[PDB]
Formats: structure tokens, sequence, C-alpha cells
């Protein structure tokens, strides 16, 4: 029971960091879309906003976080050599006590 | 009977019946024990969880909010040129790559920072494993640490 409650607990408070963490990057994502946008993405002769602009935006914004994943994966990587060794590690020490 | 084997182990030493209250009255301690351990786990994963709503209600209100300027201004957004305003199926493939990689980035973050506290812990277990050996870990060496001296 001390087990199952301390795992659902660890659960809770990843989805709440990662939560806020979401919240931190919607709102940066929302504060940079209504600078590009509302400041310098709508059309001037016409007094509608302009559609091409809008298309770059959105797919500089999706490069910019697909360049974001790579770097996750990269660093992902990392921890994965990492942990593998720490795995090893562990093993051996345990083996040894 | 049914299960275990019916011969009796009396000519074992005479078990102390008060080994077997001192027993029973810790398993009554180990039970009231077990509640009150699930009373706390249950209320901090409540405290959690709540917590978790709030946050995730205000994530969801901000998003909404920044969707529907994004989407004003998405109508709004017409060519220069030739004033047609953005296709309705362009702008849906832009909604639909941008929350797709939001939420890619999203689980990508659940799953570096799962994995820099399993490395945390693991540094950990590396530093606490330095308890010497078998048996007497630390007092051995202390003492031994005292030779050494």
């Amino acid at each position: 029971g001390r087990i199952k409650s301390d795992q659902i607990l660890e659960t809770l408070r990843a989805i709440l960091e990662e939560t806020d963490m979401a919240i931190t990057e919607i709102r940066k994502d929302a504060f940079d879309f209504q600078r590009e946008i509302l400041v310098g993405g709508e059309n001037s002769r016409t007094g509608k906003i302009e559609a091409e602009k809008i298309i770059k935006f959105f797919e500089e914004k999706e490069r910019q976080k697909d360049a974001l994943i790579a770097k996750y994966s990269s660093k992902r990587t990392n921890l994965e050599r990492q942990i593998l060794k720490t795995n090893n590690q562990i093993q051996k020490k345990e083996e040894m006590g | 009977n049914k299960n275990d084997g019916f011969v009796d182990r009396s000519n074992e030493t005479a078990m102390n019946e008060h080994k077997y209250l001192n027993t029973l009255a810790h398993v009554h301690q180990i039970r009231l024990d077990l509640k009150q351990t699930q009373t706390r786990y249950n209320q901090m994963s409540q405290e959690l969880q709540k917590k978790l709503e709030q946050k995730q209600k205000k994530c969801n209100e901000i998003k909404y909010a920044f969707l529907e300027l994004k989407r004003e201004v998405a109508k709004k957004a017409a060519n220069s040129r030739t004033d047609k305003p953005i296709p309705e199926q362009q702008i849906n493939e832009w909604e639909k790559a941008e929350l797709q990689k939001s939420k890619e980035l999203q689980e990508l973050r659940l799953q570096i920072l799962r994995l820099r506290n399993a490395y945390v812990k693991n540094q950990k277990i590396l530093k606490k494993k330095e308890e010497l050996a078998e048996g007497l870990h630390l007092i051995d060496f202390e003492q031994l640490k005292i030779e050494n001296q």
C-alpha cells in the first residue's frame, strides 16, 4: 500500500510539473504569436490580417519546436547512455554487497 | 488442517504466550499503522490531484484565450495582394501541426523530467552504497579509520 500510494504521488507530482511547464510554454507561444500577428501580421491596405504571414509564422514555430524536439532527442540519447552505465554500476554494486 | 500438515510441533521449545501476545499486539499496531499510513497517503494524493486540477484548468483557460486570439487573427488573415483570407484547410493544417508539436514536446518534457529524477536518485544510490560490506558497514571502517589515525 505504501509503495502504490507513493508511486501515485510521484505520478501526480510529475503531472503537476509538466502541466506547469505546458502553461509556461503555451503562454510564451501566446506572447510570441500576439506580437507577430496582431502587431505585424495584419494587412494594412485592406484592413484584414495577412494569410501568408500567418503561414510563415506557423511553419517557423513548428520548425523551432521540432528543433526543440531534436535537442530533446539528443539529450535523451545522452541520458540513455548515462542510465545504462548507472544501471550497470548499481547492479555490480548490489552484486558485490 | 486442510492446507498445512496435520502434524503438530508440540515437541519444540515452549514458546511463551507472552511472546504470542507480543506478536498479537505487534499485529494490531502494524494494522493501525497501515491505516494511518494510507490516511496520509490519500491526503497527499488528493492534495496533489486538486493542485493538478487547478493548474490544468489555468493552463486550459490561458490556452483557449491564446487560441481564440489566434483564430481571430487567422480569419483576419487575408493575402495582401489577393486579399483572400487563409484557406480554412490551411488554417486547420497549421492548427493540427502546432498542436501535435506542442503535445510531442510536452511528453518529451514529461520523459525528460522523470528520467532526470531517476538520474538524481541513481547518483544518490551510488553515493549511498558507501557501506563497507556484509555486515558491519560503517562502524567497521570507523574503528578501522581509528587505526589509520
